[PDB]
């Protein structure tokens, strides 16, 4: 837990799903400080019984042969065959938390509610983040076909860093603005890149930038699958959620599919949605949800 | 002993062989330099006179 | 035994002592003492004896039998 | 390689061959140098020790 | 089917020389991405206390400024056809690297022609990227472990040209203007010291036409005829020791001097070092763990964290371990990795060695599986191997390793040899350099 | 910052088969290694002698004295 | 403001080592006997000291001097005669420790025990050493024999026994080499005592239990000081009773004659405490094989750490494992006696066995004796 | 014959007598003191209530009434599945280091 | 595996005392007198100790047992005027160690 929260991202992501979410997927991904010293092994068993069973679980195999892996998951996982306590229902909970870290650096993130992943909406919403910005394609660039960048560094100076991100679960999903700031622009920075996302939900596009947040889509997909893990990954949460394997040129058949239209009601229902921001860093001019 | 006899430790053992057993050599060298034997220093050719 | 503080970590047990001016050096010293003394050589005359007389029956044969074959 | 190289590299390098360097040595140490201490002190005073004069 | 079958069943390098000597090589796979990338032979060597920031700097400035395609237009390309870029720049190695589709590839090999020979260089970005590399090297102190290694390669090979930094100090960064950095680029960015790495996605033809298009005739004669040339650095033996008290962990790496990458010895010097290992505190195998370094000091607490290296440059290399550790532990840590260290060096069985075998099998298979660290070794070993080996050669090569061999040649790059140890962190427990030297060779043997 | 950190020239201490830069240290290595030692060896050859002399100086003291030497022979019986 | 107990560093180690040392509050009197040892080997130095200042060695007036210390000397017969006794208090408190140590489970200090082996060989050397020292007949006689069965080894043993004579035989050299190692070597045993009570407090005490005593623990002092008291006011009292009452019933008869090299007594016999080590030496046939013997029974109680094969630590557990132990005090016993006893038909054939006995039960019987007490017990 | 014989081991052995069951009188080896610290908490609290119980009764060198001894068939063995299972795992740690 | 020198109580000991000693780098040749003191004192035991094997201490024969150490005994000359030349080298090595602590200002101790 301190070797993870060394890091500044987890932190607020973790208490971003803690107030974006209701009572499921606003539990941590890492164990809280009330809970260290109170876990017991039955409570371990209880859970490793109740949801480490068959009808959930995917086991995939790079390398390996497939009757081979028949014979060793026959007889191995004769074993726990039912199909598990059932996971509740994630509700949007919306609201801040806004806490002080300790740092010139000011993280500041804003989601909203966007769709379950295997969804229109969804392949819509994660066109429209590589259309504002997943992350630097350039090393030590300044990522100048971003919108969300272009629209904050055209009013501000300082060094910063604006991304958008998608995480879409079974369920519920959400989609947001994540900046980095210093303490006293953050305003500035926060206030441009959310009229930047006005701008696209009123529909200032260009349709060769949406073509191009499409060629971005459809390579880091391409850079997801390119890596042997990252195939594994792929597969496993295929077969693990949706139980068949799209080929990746179907994948980028839905993605040349996804057109401008769903793009602009995605920004719209973004931007007209309940949203929720966690932010962390010298707070004394960032800004409040009621201020965007 | 019983943890002690085995394969790698007969491999380490034999890795360790020749510095011990040279080892033993320094100590009976030394211990025939120390104590000046008559039977054994008469043999070597430069004590071979009356020392 | 390393210091007098850090050494064992035990739980739920109360030890009540009474002071040694508010009680009697020698309490019931007889009464409870020589039941006690006859209670461990009880308990241990059956061990710590027979070699014992072993050892005085082959000390009077060796001075017997020395006395013996000294004639 | 020049001349302490190659004794470094086959006696002085492992302990029970500098050991053993030290004890052989030792041993010719002892016998050399008496044979030079008791040359260099005749040599200081030939005739007036009990040798050279033991002739009587 | 086996191991040495499927290795043999791993593709070929095809490597091809172009009219101007520089070289091209591709490793085609099933996968539809593409990585092409230059890989260049400057780096902090070839650089005088003169230029010394030129190819960091130039690493930083290739993708800012174009003749051809001026401005962000780069950017702006790149985006277009939705591709990934990196360019590390390491001491023997500067590097451009492009991740794409495989559909984009004469934009791809057109972009990196425009990169590495028509880079427009504008004294604004100059002064700009100036205030940027010096408030990237002021955050590179918080780096320890870049620290302790840039201490490390200056105290090891002090007086030669590996002692400077790749980013270079903050007295040479200000002094960089553009006509020492075009003459950086006219020197050191040379044809036949540039290979074009592709692996999988790609035809060979079609990447030798693309450079025959593009990438020939960059520049092959020198100015003067004066030829640029690599020198035996020196390996000297010394402690630096940076006292940080306020400072809550101690970074502390010893390293020995090990032979490089042209001599063939870096598999059984690897796996003496991967049967020594690494340890973080994140790591859930506890005190069963099976690197007894790792196992000692997770039983009585030492560090946090321990990494082994084998950094290699041509016929000088630091090969070490280099510590995160406490204020109060780093005498235990230097004893015990002496300790371990030694008796990897006296006492070398069958069993650590086929551990240390297959862990480097392992490492090696799993380093190249990606499609850009595959590159990473194709430019690598081009630049410094001069053929690229094949895994089935360095399987042939880990094969014949043994436990006497890893004895001797321990004896040869380990025994009785003078370290270089740096620190940053309380390192008041670190032992004197006396006492790291009667640490090294063995009482008993 | 870190790469400001340069070592200093130590052309007056090292010695003449270390002070070039464009050679390496492993040729003489073992030279500077076996004089070092000979240096050693040639010091505990004479510790040892220091180590030994004393001890049998010590030794031989604690045994028998020139007067029970001189008295521990018996007188002759001669031919008569 | 501070305390000095815990801040002044010689009252911190005293302190530490006699004050509030975490100790078992369940030791009987048998663990008094090393404090015991400690008070008797400072009554001993300190009666040496007294001793030792009218004391002169050599062959003409050591006896001479030794009669001047018992009459003319005021109150010297009662230093003298408490630093005989006071050895034998010595050597009864040291066969008490040791028989603390058999029984108690106190093998498994393990180089605390290997230092009091070593101790307890430089407390028998000393021992015999000083007994030369009056020079009476049975003293120089029974150097003379001591000495000479040294001399049963091959290519070494005239070597040694020159070496440790300084002639043909016991004389003038030999009486003042062992008046000099009587005075050095009780301040290398109080040294080696020191650390081997720096090797006792860095594991603590034990228990008669055998059991681990961090639960219950009680400050050495002052329930561990008065109990030293009373172990020290009963030792003076056997001790003083030795010595104003019984001077030289524990000694021998025979010591208080001058030296004479012209004579032999009628049976030659070294002191109480080396009375089973003269049986054991007397019992193999081969002079070598009992000089062996000699050096592996007193060498043989250090291989008890080594012979723990059973999972509980002390005998308070062991009901025939006591009996072997009893019977190995016994056979100790039988050994004085037999050492007491001259060399004829049959003490011989008692002593042989007796000696094969005590080996068979300290070597042989008590390992498989908690064999078949973990066997007896279910442990496997 | 073999029961009542183990139960006469058990009368003149003494720990029935003094308060201890089988699994307290163990020699403390790092193995036991493993298992020292893998019993549970409650066990682990009332055995190292009936040590300091027993060091009480040996140092006022008295036992119990006959009433609370501890009997032959009232003895649990709480120690050995945990004992067992040190042992069985330092055998195959030393199995692993011999191979 | 444990460190033997941080284990063991009796290395322990050595460890703090003579081998892991937090000494100042700074100190001369002066510092180096207490084991030097330390060290003659050590030979002045030893070579007493082998100088009492043949001395016998009385009115009538001590000078006679002085003169039996300096001619008769083997070597027994090189003994005793060691003995009386290291009570001197003793007393050389006490007045420059208290003239050290007075020249240093080692009083605080
Ligand atoms: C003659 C000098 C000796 C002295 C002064 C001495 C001193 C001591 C002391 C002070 C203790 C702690 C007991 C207490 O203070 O309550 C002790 C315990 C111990 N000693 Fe000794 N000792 C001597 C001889 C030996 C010998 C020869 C041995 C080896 C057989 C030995 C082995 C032990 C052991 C194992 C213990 C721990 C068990 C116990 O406390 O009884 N000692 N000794
Ligand atoms: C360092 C302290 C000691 C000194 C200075 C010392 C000194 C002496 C001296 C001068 C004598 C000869 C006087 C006499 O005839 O009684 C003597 C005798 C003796 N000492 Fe010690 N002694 C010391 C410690 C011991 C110890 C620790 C023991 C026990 C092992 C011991 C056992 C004896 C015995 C048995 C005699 C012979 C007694 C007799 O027969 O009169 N001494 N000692
Ligand atoms: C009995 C003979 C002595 C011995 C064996 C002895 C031993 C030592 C040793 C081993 C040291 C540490 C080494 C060092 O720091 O120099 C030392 C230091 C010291 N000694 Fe002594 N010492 C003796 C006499 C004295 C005397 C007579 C004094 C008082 C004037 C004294 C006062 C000190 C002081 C003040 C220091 C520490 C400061 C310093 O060393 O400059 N010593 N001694
Ligand atoms: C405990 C160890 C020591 C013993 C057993 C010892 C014993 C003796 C003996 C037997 C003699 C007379 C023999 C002779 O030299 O003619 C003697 C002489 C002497 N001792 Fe020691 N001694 C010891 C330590 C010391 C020390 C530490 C000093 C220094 C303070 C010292 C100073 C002297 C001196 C000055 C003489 C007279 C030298 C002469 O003129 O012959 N002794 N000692």
């Amino acid at each position: 837990k301190a070797v993870a929260f060394q890091n500044s991202q987890t932190r607020i992501i973790e208490n971003l799903h803690d107030v974006a979410y209701k009572n499921a997927l606003a539990n941590p991904l890492y164990c809280p400080d009330y809970r260290m010293g109170k876990i017991t092994s039955e409570e371990l068993h209880y859970f490793v019984q109740n949801h480490f069973t068959s009808a959930r679980m995917a086991l995939v195999g790079l390398g390996v042969s497939h009757s081979v892996l028949k014979q060793v998951a026959e007889q191995f996982l004769n074993m726990r065959g039912g199909l598990g306590l059932a996971g509740a229902k994630a509700k949007y909970r919306g609201g801040e938390i806004r806490e002080q870290n300790g740092d010139n650096l000011v993280h500041a993130a804003i989601v909203a509610e966007s769709a379950a992943i295997g969804n229109a909406e969804a392949n819509a919403f994660s066109v429209l983040q590589h259309l504002l910005g997943a992350g630097p394609h350039i090393k030590r660039g300044n990522n100048t076909t971003s919108l969300l960048s272009q629209s904050v560094a055209k009013g501000s100076h300082q060094p910063f860093d604006v991304s958008a991100f998608n995480a879409s679960y079974s369920d519920s999903g959400l989609f947001g603005i994540y900046t980095i700031s210093q303490a006293a622009a953050a305003g500035e920075v926060i206030n441009a890149a959310y009229n930047q996302v006005k701008a696209v939900a009123q529909g200032n596009l260009s349709s060769a930038d949406v073509q191009a947040a499409k060629n971005k889509l459809k390579a880091g997909y391409l850079m997801s699958v390119e890596t042997s893990e990252g195939f594994l990954s792929e597969i496993g949460s295929q077969a693990l959620a949706a139980g068949s394997y799209m080929p990746p040129s179907t994948v980028l058949q839905q993605i040349d599919s996804v057109a401008d239209a769903d793009v602009v009601k995605a920004a719209k229902k973004f931007v007209s949605g309940k949203k929720s921001m966690a932010a962390s860093g010298n707070l004394g001019h960032t800004p409040f949800l009621d201020e965007l | 002993l019983s943890r002690f006899l085995g394969p790698r430790y007969r491999e380490l053992a034999r890795n360790w062989i020749p510095t011990a057993g040279m080892w033993g050599t320094v100590g009976a060298v030394g211990l025939v330099w120390a104590t000046d034997w008559r039977l054994i220093l008469d043999w070597v050719p430069y004590i071979n006179g009356k020392f | 035994g390393r210091e007098f503080g850090n050494l064992a970590r035990i739980r739920h047990v109360i030890s009540y002592s009474l002071s040694p001016f508010e009680q009697r050096a020698f309490p019931s010293y007889f009464s409870k003492g020589i039941p006690n003394v006859l209670r461990r050589t009880r308990e241990r005359i059956l061990r710590v004896a027979p070699p014992f007389v072993v050892v005085y029956l082959i000390y009077t044969w060796g001075n017997q039998e020395f006395e013996q074959s000294k004639r | 390689p020049t001349i302490p190289s190659r004794l470094y590299s086959l006696l002085f390098r492992r302990t029970s061959t500098f050991a053993l360097t030290i004890a052989v040595g030792a041993l010719f140490f002892e016998r050399a140098f008496d044979q030079g201490a008791d040359a260099i002190y005749e040599h200081i005073n030939e005739g007036k020790l009990w040798k050279h004069i033991k002739h009587k | 089917a086996t191991f040495a079958q499927a290795l043999q069943s791993v593709p070929e390098t095809q490597v091809s020389i172009l009219d101007n000597g520089l070289r091209v090589a591709s490793e085609q796979s099933s996968h539809a991405t593409c990585t092409v990338g230059v890989w260049i032979d400057a780096g902090s060597r070839y650089e005088t206390e003169k230029n010394n920031g030129a190819g960091y700097f130039l690493e930083h400035l290739a993708f800012k400024g174009t003749k051809n395609r001026p401005g962000n237009a780069l950017e702006k390309e790149v985006e277009s056809i939705g591709a990934h870029l990196n360019a590390y720049s390491t001491r023997e190695h500067t590097a451009y690297l492009i991740k794409a589709l495989s559909k984009d590839l004469p934009k791809v090999v057109e972009l990196l022609a425009d990169i590495v020979q028509n880079s427009s260089l504008e004294d604004s970005q100059i002064e700009k990227e100036r205030d940027v590399i010096l408030r990237e090297m002021q955050e590179n102190d918080a780096s320890m472990q870049n620290v302790v290694f840039d201490y490390l390669h200056a105290t090891a090979f002090q007086g030669t040209p590996l002692a400077q930094a790749v980013e270079g100090p903050s007295e040479n960064v200000r002094r960089l203007s553009r006509t020492d950095l075009t003459d950086y680029l006219n020197r050191h960015y040379k044809a036949p010291r540039m290979v074009l790495a592709a692996a999988g996605g790609v035809e060979h033809q079609q990447l030798l036409d693309l450079a025959q298009k593009h990438l020939s005739s960059v520049s092959r004669v020198y100015e003067e005829d004066a030829v640029p040339g690599l020198t035996p650095c020196r390996f000297t033996g010394s402690e630096i020791r940076h006292r940080d008290d306020a400072l809550p962990l101690a970074h502390v790496a010893i390293a020995v001097e090990g032979p490089g990458w042209a001599n063939p010895d870096n598999v059984t010097l690897q796996v003496a070092n991967a049967i020594i290992g690494h340890y973080d505190c994140t790591y859930g195998g506890g005190v069963h763990l099976s690197s007894p370094l790792a196992s000692v000091a997770v039983a009585n607490k030492l560090c946090q964290s321990f990494q082994t290296f084998n950094i290699s440059y041509s016929d000088t290399g630091l090969l070490g371990a280099h510590f995160v550790c406490d204020a109060m532990s780093i005498d235990d840590m230097v004893f015990f990795l002496q300790g371990q260290w030694m008796r990897l060096c006296t006492s070398a069985t069958e069993s650590e060695v086929t551990r240390g075998k297959n862990i480097l099998r392992n490492a090696l298979v799993s380093h190249l599986d990606g499609t850009t660290p595959v590159c990473e070794d194709i430019g690598r070993s081009l630049l410094t191997y001069g053929r690229r080996i094949p895994l089935a050669e360095w399987e042939s090569r880990i094969q014949e390793v043994d436990a006497q061999m890893l004895r001797d040649i321990c004896s040869k790059y380990f025994y009785d040899q003078c370290p270089a140890v740096a620190g940053y962190g309380p390192i008041e427990q670190l032992p004197d350099y006396n006492r790291i030297r009667s640490g090294m060779f063995w009482l008993r043997f | 910052s870190h790469t400001d950190v340069k070592v200093p020239d130590f052309s007056d201490y090292r010695r003449a088969e270390v002070l070039d830069s464009t050679k390496s240290s492993k040729e003489s290595s073992e030279a500077r290694k076996g004089f070092s030692y000979l240096v050693t060896a040639t010091t505990t050859v004479g510790v040892a002698y220091a180590a030994k002399n004393v001890v049998s100086q010590f030794v031989s003291s604690m045994s028998a004295s020139a007067d029970v030497l001189a008295m521990s022979k018996i007188e002759i019986k001669l031919s008569d | 403001m501070t305390n000095m107990r815990k801040t002044h560093p010689l009252f911190k180690i005293i302190n530490h080592s006699f004050i509030d040392l975490p100790a078992p509050s369940n030791i009987s009197s048998w663990w008094n006997f090393g404090s015991l040892l400690g008070v008797c080997l400072m009554v001993q130095i300190i009666t040496g000291l007294f001793l030792a200042m009218h004391y002169t060695s050599d062959t003409m007036t050591a006896f001479s001097s030794v009669t001047h210390i018992c009459r003319d000397v005021n109150y010297g017969w009662l230093i003298r005669y408490m630093h005989a006794n006071g050895a034998s208090m010595f050597f009864i408190c040291l066969f008490l420790h040791v028989g603390r140590g058999l029984y108690y489970g106190s093998y498994t200090f393990m180089e605390t025990w290997n230092i009091g082996v070593l101790l307890l060989f430089a407390v028998m050397a000393t021992a015999f050493m000083g007994y030369v020292l009056p020079w009476g007949q049975m003293s120089f006689w029974g150097a003379t024999v001591i000495t000479n069965l040294l001399s049963a080894i091959p290519y070494i043993g005239t070597t040694l026994v020159e070496w440790i004579w300084g002639g043909f035989s016991v004389d003038k050299a030999t009486l003042t080499r062992f008046f000099a190692f009587h005075f050095i070597l009780p301040f290398i045993i109080a040294a080696l005592a020191i650390v081997h009570l720096l090797f006792l407090h860095e594991t603590g005490s034990n228990n008669p239990t055998g059991l681990n005593s961090d639960a219950d623990k009680i400050p050495f002092h002052p329930y561990y000081t008065i109990k030293d008291i009373l172990g020290i006011l009963i030792m003076f009292l056997i001790l003083m009773t030795l010595v104003l009452f019984f001077p030289d019933m524990l000694g021998d008869p025979d010591n208080y004659m001058p030296a004479n090299p012209l004579n032999t007594p009628p049976h030659i016999k070294p002191e109480w405490y080396f009375l089973f080590a003269y049986a054991i030496l007397r019992s193999i046939p081969n002079k070598l094989g009992g000089v062996l013997a000699l050096i592996l029974s007193i060498l043989i109680l250090a291989l008890m750490p080594f012979l723990h094969t059973s999972k509980q630590r002390s005998l308070m557990f062991r009901p025939i494992t006591q009996i072997l132990y009893w019977i190995l005090v016994a056979n100790l016993l039988i050994l004085t006696w037999i050492g007491g006893q001259p060399v004829e038909h049959p003490f011989i054939i008692i002593g042989q066995l007796a000696s094969i006995s005590y080996f068979s039960i300290i070597l042989i019987l008590m390992p498989i004796s908690g064999i078949i007490e973990d066997k007896m017990l279910k442990l496997y | 014959w073999l029961d009542g014989f183990r139960k006469w081991y058990y009368n003149a052995a003494g720990f029935n007598k003094l308060g201890l069951m089988r699994d307290d009188t163990l020699h403390e080896t790092e193995d036991v003191k493993e298992a020292i610290r893998r019993l549970p908490e409650d066990l682990y609290n009332d055995r190292m209530f009936r040590i300091k119980r027993a060091l009480d009764l040996t140092m006022r060198h008295q036992i119990l009434p006959k009433d609370q001894w501890t009997k032959y068939e009232e003895d649990k063995f709480y120690l050995e599945p945990y004992l067992k299972e040190v042992i069985r795992e330092r055998k195959e740690r030393e199995e692993w280091a011999k191979k």
